[PDB]
């Protein structure tokens, strides 16, 4: 499937052009000066980033730009581009559909979601569209379990979900509109359905409580 | 890594000749001492043993692996070479 | 007391808990944050330290140990080293997501508290890890730091206090073992998130070599108001040891899954039917909750009648508190495939270093995955329970650890289940 081994293709090898914007070394600079100097291997992860929010993917060209950027060998950014999920070692769709299907989730009916969104799209999971538009694939908890069934499309959330929502969210994509990140369900963000259990009251304002010598 | 082949003090010949044996090829000799070897608890028992049967021989000490200082912290230091590149 | 819950809103912390009010600095002023930090800061580490002490508090992060004892290994001479706290905002254990809510809607909380647990420890700047699918989070985050800056509140001279402090927010990109203290620090140098061994502890070998301190994102950020209202007000929630509030996460089978902060020892029974509604289909219908998160035991309906959320009433129950957050599963749940999806999750996420959970997590993985079919035979229940105590305790982390618990609380509590399928196996093929 997932492979971790690089070979060598003619849409990725050593070759394949890739280079920084100049925006985006003016961007580079910021994040390095982050770190104590001397120190700017930390920087490859954020880097490593940024060539990927630039190009959609890294290309092994895009990796062995990183290490060259920040003079690092290239097979100590290759270990961190191949350990870490969210980077697309692989050229993606437009829009990367994630799906959580762990416990918490699947408890709450995340596998109607993936379903709806394979026969919708006509794919499977791991499978790109015909057009290059979406990807599909599971992923495990992305840590918003209170609205849970939910995925992630990029970087944005859409949570509280029903098979009706997903198909609407979909259809947003393909027109080309932003769907608007967040529940589906009626509410705002993790707060209870039908009405704060806590927090009715007004805040207490400055001062309140504070203990007396401070 | 295992040590357990490195305690006791051993004495063995010096190799001769082996030659191809014409009808197999197997390894021939005339060397009846060819696969002696003796084990010795001390050094000293061996030279005793060599000397009481009359033969010259040549002793080596042992060796024994130095001493090392190991810390794991050192692969994480602040402004040493000893920090890691990967683990 | 002996009767604990029903916090009032004047006791809650995180007061935008909901984000109905301005999380901006505006906002975060007329709500009481940054609230005489100077006098804060200017009392000392030592008078701070004091307060963290006598509260009481524990770590959020799901191990629970004592905040003030762990923040003053750091209240030591510098050796001409910087140092450094590090804020955990990784988050990755399913079932949790409580730190979410205060990055997006508390934001000056948490920078406050960095800067007052920054100061206590003696660190000269704050790095937040986040994980990298919380962007809008991040992004929330940086807006607040940037008003920070500009208000004079950190940076050179923070908030007056002839003190220097920096807050700076690196992403993750995509690993839950980089919530793990040392995974995180080998993550922020440029690593593969891969924990390191102890010793060397933080406090003396930490990010780039130098004295870390690794905290919560709540634990750092109920620091100011501790301070502030003192760690007497904070000692008097919940039982000993186990004082102060807590943000709980209510999710799976509840007719209202939430966020919501109540205090410590408040009954677990409680805590659902008050503010998530209850179980979907009533209590009757409960079948088993697993009270921390993932790597916590699940308990059964019997258990979860009598037992209170702390820390010390759940060791008791044979599970932990972990990071509060409460997964509930009705009698309708497939409780095997439940937990079995759990151990794929841990499958999934092992960092691979050490032998134990490298081969050990993948193994257990694949007998539950015959488990839930049924296709194995009951002595190899037995066999599992082996396997997951040869991983426990002989790992470099905690994360092998928390994938043995949670097959050894189905086993425990569900053995009968178990058995019940591999008869139903052997007789639909023989
Ligand atoms: C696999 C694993 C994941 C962890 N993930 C987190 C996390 O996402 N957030 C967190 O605060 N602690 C996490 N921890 C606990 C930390 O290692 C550490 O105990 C804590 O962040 C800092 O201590 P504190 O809670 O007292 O503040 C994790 C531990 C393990 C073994
Ligand atoms: S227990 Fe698992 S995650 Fe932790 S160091 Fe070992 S292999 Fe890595
Ligand atoms: S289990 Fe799906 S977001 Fe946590």
């Amino acid at each position: 499937g997932a492979l971790f081994v690089h070979r060598d293709t003619p849409e990725n090898n050593p070759d394949t052009p890739f280079d920084f914007t100049p925006e985006n070394y003016k961007r580079i600079e910021a994040i390095v000066k982050n770190y104590p100097e001397g120190h700017q291997a930390a920087a490859v992860l954020p880097v490593l980033d940024l060539a990927q929010r630039q190009n959609g993917w890294l290309p092994i060209s895009a990796m062995n730009k990183v290490a060259e950027v920040l003079q690092v060998p290239p097979m100590r950014v290759y270990e961190v581009a191949t350990f870490y999920t969210m980077y697309n070692r692989k050229p993606v769709g437009k829009y990367h559909i994630q799906v959580c299907t762990t416990t918490p989730c699947m408890l709450r009916d995340s596998d109607s979601i993936l379903e709806t969104l394979q026969r919708k799209l006509g794919i499977k999971v791991g499978e790109t569209t015909p057009d290059k538009l979406f990807t599909l694939i599971e992923v495990e908890c992305l840590g918003a379990c209170v609205n849970a069934p939910m995925v992630q499309i990029n970087d944005n959330y859409y949570e509280d979900l029903t098979p009706k929502d997903i198909e609407e969210i979909i259809d947003e994509l393909k027109a080309g509109k932003v769907p608007k990140p967040g529940p589906r369900s009626g509410r705002f963000c993790c707060e209870p359905a039908g009405g704060l259990t806590s927090l009715t009251e007004p805040p207490k304002g400055p001062g309140f409580g504070v203990q007396a010598g401070l | 890594s295992g040590v357990n082949n490195t305690k006791k003090w051993k004495m063995e010949f010096d190799t001769r000749e082996r030659w191809e044996n014409p009808l197999m090829g197997w390894a021939s000799t005339a060397d009846p001492l060819s696969n002696m070897v003796l084990t010795f608890s001390a050094k000293e028992d061996a030279i005793a043993f060599a000397e009481k049967n009359g033969w010259s021989y040549d002793v080596e000490e042992k060796k024994v692996p130095k001493p090392k200082s190991k810390s794991y912290g050192a692969n994480f230091s602040w402004n040493k070479r000893t920090r890691v590149s990967t683990k | 007391k002996t009767s604990f819950g029903s916090l009032k809103d004047e006791d809650r912390i995180f007061t935008n808990l909901y984000g109905r009010h301005d999380w901006r600095l505006k906002g975060a002023l007329r709500r009481g944050d940054w609230y005489k930090t100077k006098e804060i800061l200017l009392k000392g580490p030592d008078w701070i330290l004091g307060e963290m002490k006598t509260s009481g508090l524990r770590g959020r992060g799901g191990a629970g140990f004592p905040t003030g004892l762990k923040w003053s290994f750091m209240n030591k001479p510098s050796d001409g080293r910087p140092k450094y706290l590090v804020v955990n905002a990784d988050e990755g254990e399913p079932g949790t997501c409580k730190d979410r809510e205060i990055m997006r809607h508390d934001p000056h909380k948490l920078v406050e508290g960095c800067l007052v647990g920054g100061r206590a420890m003696g660190a000269r700047a704050a790095y937040i890890y986040i994980r990298g699918e919380f962007y809008n989070e991040a992004s929330n985050l940086q807006v607040a730091i940037r008003e920070a800056y500009e208000a004079g509140l950190i940076g050179k001279n923070a908030c007056g206090s002839d003190y220097d402090f920096d807050v700076f927010v690196v992403r993750g990109a995509g690993a839950y073992i980089c919530g793990e203290e040392t995974a995180l620090i080998e993550s922020i140098e440029g690593k593969q998130g891969k924990p390191r061994l102890k010793p060397p502890f933080p406090a003396d070998v930490g990010v780039f070599g130098c004295p870390t301190t690794v905290a919560n994102v709540e634990t750092v950020a109920v620091s100011p108001t501790i301070c502030r209202r003192g760690g007497t007000w904070f000692a008097g929630f919940g039982r000993e040891r186990n004082s102060g509030t807590k943000l709980f996460n209510i999710s799976g089978h509840v007719n209202h899954p939430c966020t919501v902060e109540e205090e410590m020892s408040v009954p677990l029974k409680e805590l659902i039917e008050k503010h998530a509604g209850g179980v979907t289909g009533g209590w009757d219908n409960l079948l088993a909750v697993i009270p921390g998160g993932s790597s916590t035991p699940l308990i059964p309906k019997s258990v979860c009648e009598t037992v209170l959320m702390d820390f010390d009433a759940l060791v008791q129950a044979q599970t932990g508190l972990g990071t509060a957050a409460v997964i509930v599963m009705d009698r309708s749940t497939d409780i095997v495939k439940a937990i079995a999806r759990l151990i794929e999750f841990y499958k999934h996420e092992s960092c691979g270093q050490c032998t134990p959970c490298r081969e050990g997590v993948d193994w257990m993985n694949k007998v539950m995955a015959r488990f839930v079919k049924g296709d194995a035979r009951p002595a190899e229940i037995d066999s599992l329970w082996e396997i997951s105590k040869q991983i426990e305790g002989h790992t470099i982390c905690a994360l092998g650890d928390g994938a043995a618990w949670p097959v050894q609380g189905l086993i425990r509590h569900f053995r009968p289940e178990l058995e019940d399928r591999m008869q139903r196996f052997a007789q639909q093929h023989r």
